[PDB]
């Protein structure tokens, strides 16, 4: 039994300029077992309407899911990525930072 | 033409709390997804998720949805086979996945072929390079191996990756050619932040890059500097490009000393980036 | 394309 804690990695598809569409991203990589439960958050609130892409694994056999939605960043608005995994004792929430 | 992949990679999970299993699959060119298929949709078929696949016949699509479907049902028995061998619950979820495809060379000739699985998590069987034999990873996977050793499972897949697998490659490689056979070099910045009074933090950026392989090193005075180099995975930027970035904290002062080397096969040349 | 399991583990 190969029980592996998600990466997660959360950035914008572009360079984030301040009322420019853009696109918000969490990537959570190198996870095992598959099942996980990832939200978008906006000031601590899920967003609705987030697509994801299929499941699908790398070399190493562990799995990896991209999650976005369409945003446009703003000076005020802070965003997040809350994921749960059978690995977690809490959900776990990763910020946005624009510059990373 | 040159490195090219056709794979498929599925995952079959038993859901002991739902009193049933689930199968999905996923096909890729290269870094590039094209079709899926998942036991859960209702009216599970085989699905296109690249543009370019949409204008293959509806033979195509019948005939990988028969494919797909069996290989779930049989999929589907494995799990129940393997918690056999292992001598497991009935109270435990599983995972197998499994992995097949071939890789074309430098020359477009095949180069390797794969077709192998995991159980929960850990290698269980491989078809070895020859691709006339099994490696088999523990007394359990050593009884998949007999059978298949027996039945010579390991010609009908040296047949489908020789032949099957690789024209196929060729037929999406042509049909997706204006996405799938040009590569994207990386934008490129070098950032600087200081990071604590006694060091400052040099980020070199790669952006927009297809294919995702790409080499991002920093080097002093000839020197590699991986040892101290945090070096984040690759990640998809969602419209077909990736993004990495690697750093490196550095004595102030010296920013100028250090460069960050790029290689990756858009490119002319590999770059040498500075802060500037 | 597709490949059929013919075998089953």
């Amino acid at each position: 039994m190969i029980q592996r804690t998600p990466k997660i990695q959360v950035y914008s598809r572009h360079p984030a300029e301040n009322g420019k569409s853009n696109f918000l991203n969490c990537y959570v990589s190198g996870f095992h077992p598959s099942d996980i439960e990832v939200d978008l958050l906006k000031n601590g609130e899920r967003i609705e309407k987030v697509e994801h892409s299929d499941l699908s694994f790398s070399k190493d056999w562990s799995f990896y899911l991209l999650y976005y939605t369409e945003f446009t960043p703003t000076e005020k608005d802070e965003y997040a990525c809350r994921v749960n995994h059978v690995t977690l004792s809490q959900p776990k929430i990763v910020k946005w930072d624009r510059d990373m | 033409m040159g490195p090219h992949s056709l794979s498929y990679f599925s995952t079959a999970v038993s859901r002991p709390d739902r009193g049933d299993s689930r199968f999905i699959a996923v096909g890729y060119v290269d870094d590039t997804q094209f079709v899926r298929f998942d036991s859960d949709a209702p009216n599970p078929r085989m699905e296109p998720r690249a543009p370019w696949i949409q204008q293959e016949g509806q033979e195509y699509w019948d005939r990988n949805t028969r494919n797909v479907m069996g290989s779930a049902q049989i999929n589907r028995v494995n799990l129940k086979t393997l918690r056999g061998y292992y001598n497991q619950s009935e109270a435990g979820s599983h995972t197998l996945q499994w992995m097949y495809g071939c890789y074309l060379g430098p020359d477009g000739l095949l180069l390797r072929g794969y077709d192998q699985f995991a159980y929960d998590g850990a290698d269980y069987l491989a078809l070895n390079e020859d691709l006339r034999s099994w490696t088999a990873a523990d007394m359990a996977a050593q009884i998949s191996k007999r059978k298949w050793e027996a039945a010579d499972a390991a010609e009908h897949w040296r047949s489908y990756l020789q032949g099957t697998c690789v024209e196929s490659l060729r037929r999406y490689l042509q049909m997706g050619k204006d996405t799938l056979q040009r590569a994207e070099p990386p934008k490129t910045h070098v950032t600087r932040h200081p990071s604590s009074d006694l060091g400052v933090t040099l980020r070199c950026w790669a952006l927009g890059f297809h294919p995702k392989e790409i080499s991002l090193t920093w080097q002093r005075e000839g020197q590699d500097q991986s040892q101290d180099m945090e070096l984040v995975e690759t990640r998809p930027s969602g419209d077909g490009t990736f993004q990495k970035w690697a750093a490196l904290v550095v004595p102030p002062g010296e920013e100028q000393s250090y460069t960050c080397h790029v290689q990756h096969e858009g490119l002319q040349e590999p770059l040498t980036l500075r802060w500037d | 394309d597709f490949e059929r399991e013919g075998y089953s583990l």
